[PDB]
């Protein structure tokens, strides 16, 4: 559904 | 400020603890108080203050996605039930722009203006356009000008990363895969959200030839996530 | 209390939506204000307050035994590394047994003693049980009043569940199963333990012919965890 | 390694 942004490192 | 009786080093051991303990509003509360001794951070230090703000703000996301979709169902055929849900929504809401006044206070209180590397400068820029992105998400009154701030910040980190660091930076990266974010789900611009992350896969995977095994894998990581927003909006 | 002023149906309505958005913090505020409105409480509104507070409870044990962890590391060839594991455990410590005695303080001031029917009265006198257990487990100075005060309130509740409810009755087996976890990992006794668990299948297990498909389905997911727990003592 | 006890429902 959403669009995926930056994770945690 | 709760922090200011507490050394600098002591904050930022007590923040890994507290990322182990899987404590976040700890883990961001430590981070607020080495920030607020003035001294600028470290590489890892700012990555640390990202990860325990990032959780922090997530767990308020997907509680409010919750509240709003039931309050929605409600203004639909639907019983009405007074006003729980409107009210409930609205709490959760208000924590969650708290969070983020907090997290832009500090960036302009004084993180930004004391950065002059790159690394750091884009890295506090890409952070202030989420927070302002986030605060877009929940905003229905100064919407335009809230989506803006993103705009401005963003585009500001996105010309010093082009400018001062390679395609494969893992920060000009993230930076640009947040802001085809920001197109696609905030800006109604699928088009250029869809246009950025092909330039920025594209770029990158021609400078992969330049990098250690480490950094190629560092890279590759973030790429896969455009390839995936990519595979998502087309 | 912050709670005063809201009504009791709509803080039961608003534990409910907080369940759903995962902010069980807010859950067992919302139903620690529903208890101070004095009535007595429902099946499912105990429940609720069971749910909420097991969660925020559940998320300091699993903290405080990471933290725990690593102190026990650090005293062992171990580098010296200053106060800061040892002051961030006790603080997690702390905020853990103020849930367990605001809980405790719920059940004193007055749920139990207006609770007369075995089911309210078994459930309150097993969340007392619980709530000492979870005492115990970082008591190191009374640790032997606080075990005891465990060991007190769940053989209350057991008299009354083998005297008033049938032995296949989810409440009775999950103090059956609470109890056998007391016995196992606070008191030093799995002797006790198996056997207690081992009883508490087999009587069920008999019982299981009088019951519909709804029931046999609730009292069977509990049977498999003293199954579990027997694996894995024996 | 730790005993399970009762969940939520
Ligand atoms: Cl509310
Ligand atoms: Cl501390
Ligand atoms: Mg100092
Ligand atoms: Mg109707
Ligand atoms: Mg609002
Ligand atoms: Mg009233
Ligand atoms: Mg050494
Ligand atoms: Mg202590």
């Amino acid at each position: 559904i959403r669009s995926t942004s930056t994770p945690n490192v | 400020g709760a922090m200011g009786s507490m050394e600098r080093a002591s904050l930022i051991q007590k923040a890994k603890l507290a990322e182990q303990a899987e404590r976040y509003e700890d883990m961001a509360a430590f981070m607020k108080g080495a920030v607020e001794k003035g001294e600028e951070l470290s590489c890892e230090e700012r990555n640390l203050l990202s990860v325990a703000y990032k959780n922090v703000v997530g767990g308020q996301r997907a509680a409010w996605r919750v509240l709003s979709s039931i309050e929605q169902k409600s203004n639909e055929g639907s019983e009405e039930k007074g006003p729980e849900v409107r009210e409930y929504r609205e709490k959760v809401e208000t924590e969650l722009q708290g969070v983020c006044d907090t997290v832009l206070g500090l960036l302009d209180s004084h993180l930004i203006k004391e950065a002059g590397d790159a690394e750091s400068r884009v890295f506090y820029l890409k952070m202030k356009g989420d927070y302002y992105r986030y605060l877009a998400e929940v905003a229905t009154g100064d919407k335009k000008r809230i989506i803006d701030s993103a705009r401005s910040a963003y585009q500001e980190a996105m010309d010093i990363s082009k400018k001062e660091m390679p395609p494969t930076n893992p920060i000009r990266l993230g930076l640009a895969l947040n802001f085809s974010v920001f197109h696609y789900e905030i800006a109604n611009s699928p088009e250029e959200a869809i246009s950025l992350a092909k330039t920025t896969f594209d770029e990158a995977m021609a400078d992969l030839h330049t990098l250690s095994e480490d950094s190629y894998k560092d890279s590759t990581l973030i790429m896969q996530l455009l390839r995936d927003n990519l595979t998502l909006w087309t």
